[PDB]
């Protein structure tokens, strides 16, 4: 089974040091050659390192050369790469993928792992509704305000019915917390007559915050 | 130090459709070229290599062409499990470049939103802040826009958006823009407006409150 | 003694390898 799987990922402060690996199955690291390659969150591609540990060689992109070093071990047949100096923009979904070839030019990247994440901020310090009152029907929320980290969970009623329903994708702000909303479309004259409650979860830091909404 | 410039930014185009995305390397990377297709939340899958090899296991209808320094990713008819972004990459340097990405959508109708306003707690003004919030909800195409108007003047620069994905469904959207200043900031207008602009609207639709 | 041999090889290393690279380019651009 040829797979690549990828791990270390982890929440690590400015300047620290994380560590990633990348174990290799189905095929032998060493006859052949990999990279690592990220995706910081909502942007594009970016290439990170190389190696051919048979040909024993390494390169690597410019906005790291001095902070990330790439290697091999051969009885593992893992692939490691050790960032020091870790700031909030080396923040990003980093993948692997094999070059079935020895050598960066003569293949392209042909298999990949699924990717951990590594965000990276300088605090882990950590709510509101948005009542009812376009369509015809008209609509409410849930504000989930200055949480950290990455995600939380917005249920309504334990989801014991829920369609025409939005969680959006949190927003970092500038203070360091994300941010997100949870909106539902509900109909005009069906105004507070039956059920309508907003159920939210946030993991890393125990809650579970049931909210009411309307004048 | 070498750029990939993908275009177009993004494109939308209906099953069965032919599409061409192209990429202008800015110089000579001869054929040493990759495309990439990447679904939400999953890795790359490797489609295209050497400007126009065809992976193992790719659909016959993806190909690539090359021109010099333009190349051309082209799916020959469109299925359902195809739509996601695409990029090109170049590995004809030991600085490996990749292109900004295209994202490739379902294209449906030209539907419009329902839009909302939502008002600040009276508990979050209890924490000295003030977020205000316009709902644009389940709409087609993407290319929206909101102001922030305040006492009938547009106060924005305090405002982030976010936006769903195509859903599944009636692959429509649904955006969420928010609003943020100090308590004082927001205990001095009265009037609170967010007018939002798009295909579906014959004129940009106001909505506004009074705390 | 220490990274002064080692991180020099390195160079030497990568310096030949870019000519290579430098090569196959212009064959490839015939």
């Amino acid at each position: 089974e040829v797979q690549l799987v990828e791990s270390g990922g982890g929440l690590v402060q400015p300047g620290g040091s994380l560590r990633l690996s990348c174990a290799a199955s189905g095929f032998n690291l060493s006859y052949s050659s990999m990279h690592w390659v990220r995706q910081a969150p909502g942007k594009g591609l970016e290439w990170v390192a190389y190696i051919s540990p048979s040909y024993g060689y390494t390169s690597y992109a410019d906005s790291v050369k001095g902070r990330f070093t790439i290697s091999a071990d051969t009885s593992k047949n893992t692939a490691y790469l050790q960032m020091n100096s870790l700031r909030a923009e080396d923040t990003a979904v980093y993948y692997c993928a094999r070059s079935w070839e020895a050598y960066w030019r003569w293949s392209a990247m042909d298999y990949w792992g699924q990717g951990t994440l590594v965000t990276v901020s300088s605090a882990s310090t950590k709510v509101f509704p948005l009542a009812p009152s376009s369509g015809g029907t008209a609509a409410l929320g849930c504000l989930v305000k200055d949480y950290f980290p990455e995600p939380v969970t917005v249920s309504w009623n334990s989801g014991a019915l829920t369609s025409g329903v939005h969680t959006f994708p949190a927003v970092l702000q500038s203070s360091g917390l994300y941010s997100l909303s949870s909106v539902v479309t509900v109909p005009s004259s069906s105004l507070g007559t039956q059920t309508y409650i907003c159920n939210v979860n946030h993991k890393p830091s125990n809650t579970k915050v049931d909210k009411k909404v309307e004048p | 130090d070498i750029q990939m410039t993908q275009s177009p930014s993004s494109l939308s185009a209906s099953v069965g459709d032919r599409v061409t995305i192209t990429c202008r390397a800015s110089q000579s990377v001869s054929s040493a070229v990759a495309w990439y297709q990447q679904k939400p939340g999953k890795a790359p899958k490797l489609l295209i290599y050497s400007a126009s090899s065809l992976y193992s296991g790719v659909p016959s209808r993806f190909s690539g062409s090359g021109s010099g320094t333009d190349f051309t990713l082209t799916i020959s008819s469109l299925q359902p499990e195809d739509f996601a972004t695409y990029y090109c990459q170049q590995y004809s340097y030991s600085l490996l470049t990749f292109g900004q990405g295209t994202k490739v959508e379902i294209k449906r109708t030209v539907a419009a939103p329902s839009v909302f306003i939502f008002p600040p707690s009276d508990e979050q003004l209890k924490s000295g802040t003030a977020s205000v919030v316009c709902l644009l909800n389940n709409f087609y195409p993407r290319e929206a826009k909101v102001q922030w108007k305040v006492d009938n003047a547009l106060q924005a620069g305090n405002s982030q958006e976010s936006v769903t994905e195509q859903d599944s469904k009636d692959s429509t959207y649904s955006l969420s823009s928010t609003l943020t200043l100090s308590k004082a900031d927001y205990e001095k207008h009265k009037v609170y407006a967010c007018e939002v602009t798009h295909q579906g609207l014959s004129s940009p639709v106001t909505k506004s409150f009074n705390r | 003694s220490e990274k002064a041999a080692e991180e020099a090889y390195t160079r030497t290393t990568r310096a030949l390898h870019e000519r290579f690279d430098r090569l196959e380019r212009m064959l490839d651009d015939n």
